[PDB]
């Protein structure tokens, strides 16, 4: 049951994360074409082979609706699967397994998952709340906003405060995530913070946003984008690189605000990762790498626990006693993660997937892992809201 | 009051009206499930038989944080913002802020009691304080 | 390797189509809850069983993004599949096969497919192009709008005019679609035009909107909404009515504007229907009913041709030589279709799926088909843009 | 013009500039595929090496319709709107309207000529007319 591993990632492409002030301006339709063709060239396939497309539903600059039709028309493809997702940072992992499902279902042969994240040029004839809805009837508009609750920082901070009171807290242990991932980024010329190492005290000395989260434990919004090609296992054999099979997946959404979680310390990556490991017939100890969605340090540590890599409540202990660099025993976000490689909006989650593909394909350069067969990848949207997991295995 | 205010719907109206009467009123389905935020159905069992009833309003601090950068510029006069999540004895959870408690004494699990904030004017907001503290139950408009 | 038919439609719910003046206003989250619970009650299931949710992505009144999370939180369900679609009128059939794909893949036991279509109450604190985008960079904003091309009426008129030039045109033949479907609605107390029979003359003498399309050949806009429960085959055994298995599906999007179609007369319902028939191992001649998306009479005739019910260029004569009432030899849109039952905005296409479920379950009252086991269902968005096809089979 | 006007992008600017020069410019990849609307890639083969080719603007009327109800009030002075789709000799299709011919006279497949509509002032639009007709190739602003 579940995915049988007959779909594989064969081509990737992504813009270098760059600050909004200086990043190139590109229409979202233009980005869709540019990123798809780049990823197709990386795979060694041409345009007419694409019979499936997945992208993000909200905030597509040129279309408030009919996004698949307009994007596919601009691209020039004939789609048997016209898909959009609306899961925030979890979107990237959500598109990957949907592409595999459609290919294993026989609907498609080759699916492109693409997320534009650069802003479009401005015309003379043409966000405070951080994504919270102000619409009449939206519960959070009347229950969150009047009290200052909004966006993501303070929500994740209240999760961190709950964890500290229940299981203990070590500010320096969480800072280990920033230091090791920055080390990884310091060996990635494409990373935003390439050549910019940090220390533990650097993180603690950075400004407090909301107790106990510091600015350096939080991603810096940036522009970018990315796309990935998924195709059938047989066609994958004649592509350019090692196929990266999609052998397990999981998805879970049980709340929007963390306030209505059954337990803010039981995050949805638990159920999602248990389904993905089960589907792949594998266990956390089988993985050679973990590309973990890292908008906040606390999200990484909670993913470490709930995905089964360490015991619930010993996350700080796991962070103190392990080396998370590409030279370490538990390589993690070996591209730098969104924290240090840069967060390209909703495409930031795709950096995790692409790095897993790079590592498995033997294309990671100075950061290449010795064991590069098996990868766990997570995606997280909102504040512990939307979650997905992937198990990937090289051919 | 330049901050966001609630714009009640006909579904949530009885809750914001109860706060105006210095009461915390939540819905309970006919199978015994309390619910919040307000709906036209029970999010637990799907029953459509909902009854509004006053609750004592006391509970525990489920979690909190202290904003050192204001979440919005218009919350500067509330700084530092003691953002809080309260779980009433009924088991529902309410987003709010703490009043009359030093940020450094905030503690996950403290007993809390409601404070009705009339400063916005026509709208009454719901804040919380330490149950054993001396902070009054109402904050009148300036 | 398509669907194995192990998911089934078990419960449906549908607001009666109403003009926007009589139409009550409810929040889209409100409609999600109300319609979901009505459909669950129709199937005899509980809210606790729902672990999958599909709805429409754009113009969700209370949320421009994170629609699955806000709706799932408001409804109170814990989702292993949080899905949105953006395919216009083809959205309903698109949701059904996605729900079956997730159930057969093992992620969900029960998926709710819901489309709010009533407007929300207005507030003090809170569209002349008919859905066309005006955004900077949207190709139709500069290539369509300044020349008056927009909305749907003229686009379908230009497809009809092209057909008449290539294959000949018979306006009285199209009128039979209106007459026979109105006859069906005349036996449907829930239909908008219940008890109001019309003739071919009434259709031909109605006002011309855009040559050669008459008023009576075009749906009128109305408010409504619908929900649909899909569940595993085994769980469907104990539900209240006959399970309606989803045995075949297909999807195709190859153009937004018909101007860029390879050929406006070769429409994307063909490829989608061929895949659905192939996957169900079935032929058009095996169907006992065809519930065809009918926002325009020309859509129906082209769907009959391209789906395989008649030869290309012969659709005019198929309309002349067959009886499309529920008493006829080719029962079609037996609820009256959107033309005579009412078009509930985006939820209009759901009326085609619901009527098939009603027929297959033996719940269609006076219009009940004696032979009620196999159904072909189509959904169409835009101007022959987004297309989906379903083959449904009673248990 | 009070009606909607094109807002050219850096991608489509050469086409709209071409109309100002009384030219119909259509992109072609170096593999020979023509494309419209304008893009930065070939929608056929994915090539990024595109050139702007000068075409005669001649073609055939692919389809048409006569608007009896205005697509919006702003086009009432163009009634009845002869909405049209032209297929150029090179194979691309263009949305437009027909001028210099009766709307009810049109026929699918008839040969057409381009007509550069300068009436909006700074923006020139592309209309079409019968190839054998007497309508000029330009409409000078009023
Ligand atoms: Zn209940
Ligand atoms: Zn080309």
């Amino acid at each position: 049951m579940g995915l049988q591993g007959k779909a594989a990632l064969v081509g990737v492409a992504q813009y270098k994360p760059q600050k909004y002030a200086t990043a190139p301006r590109m229409f979202h339709l233009e980005q869709v074409a540019d990123l798809t063709l780049q990823a197709l060239e990386d795979a060694g396939m041409e345009l007419s082979e694409v019979d499936g497309l997945i992208t993000s539903a909200p905030h597509f600059h040129e279309a408030s609706c009919f996004v698949p039709a307009m994007a596919g028309e601009y691209l020039g493809v004939r789609l048997n699967f016209a898909e959009v997702v609306d899961l925030g940072g979890a979107s990237s992992v959500a598109m990957v397994w949907r592409a595999a499902a459609a290919i294993e279902l026989g609907l498609c042969n080759t699916v492109v998952c693409v997320l534009p994240s650069r802003m479009a040029p401005i015309s003379e004839h043409d966000s405070r709340f951080g994504g919270h809805s102000t619409r009449f009837g939206a519960p959070e508009a009347e229950m969150d906003l009047p009290y200052g609750h909004m966006a993501q920082n303070t929500g994740y901070a209240m999760i961190a405060q709950r964890y500290g009171a229940v299981h203990g807290y070590d500010a320096a242990a969480l800072a280990r995530i920033c230091v090791d991932q920055r080390f990884n980024a310091c060996h990635n010329p494409d990373a935003m913070f390439y050549g910019q190492p940090i220390t533990v005290d650097d993180v603690l000395n950075s400004r407090m946003v909301a107790d106990p989260l510091h600015v350096l434990e939080i991603v810096l919004p940036a522009a970018g984008g990315g796309a990935m090609i998924v195709t059938r296992a047989d066609r994958a054999r004649t592509t350019r690189h090692r196929p990266v099979s999609i052998v397990g997946c999981g998805e879970h959404v049980s709340s929007k605000s963390p306030t209505y979680m059954a337990d803010m310390l039981q995050t949805p990556i638990g159920p999602a990762s248990a389904k993905a490991f089960e589907m792949a017939g594998m266990r956390p100890s089988d993985m050679h790498m973990a590309q973990i969605y890292d908008c906040y340090t606390i999200t990484v540590m909670l993913t470490l626990e709930d995905a089964g890599f360490c015991e619930k409540g010993k996350g700080m202990d796991f962070l103190r006693n392990n080396d998370f660099t590409f030279k370490g025993n538990f390589p993690m976000n070996t591209h730098g993660g969104q924290l240090s490689f840069g967060q390209s909006g909703t495409a930031g989650g795709m950096s995790q997937v692409i790095e897993a593909v790079h590592q498995i394909q033997g294309r990671a350069g100075d950061r290449q892992l010795g064991r590069n067969d098996l990868a766990y990848v997570s995606g997280t949207g909102g504040v512990m809201s939307e979650q997905g997991a992937l198990i990937l295995r090289g051919a | 009051w330049n901050k966001p205010l609630p714009h009640p719907t006909e579904i949530s109206a009885p809750y914001w009206e109860g706060l105006k009467a210095h009461e915390v009123r939540i819905q309970q389905c006919d199978r015994g499930h309390s619910l919040f935020f307000p709906r036209t159905h029970c999010p637990t069992c799907g029953s459509r038989s909902l009854k509004w009833s006053k609750v004592s309003g006391e509970g525990t601090l489920y979690s909190f944080t202290v904003a050192r950068i204001p979440t919005m510029p218009e919350f500067t006069d509330e700084m530092p913002q003691a953002l809080a999540v309260i779980e009433l004895r009924e088991g529902v959870r309410i987003n709010t802020t703490m009043v009359g408690v030093a940020p450094e004494a905030l503690k996950v699990g403290m007993e809390v009691r409601p404070v009705f904030d009339e400063r916005p004017g026509e709208v009454t907001l719901l804040r919380f304080t330490a149950h054993a503290g001396s902070h009054p139950s109402v904050i009148k408009a300036d």
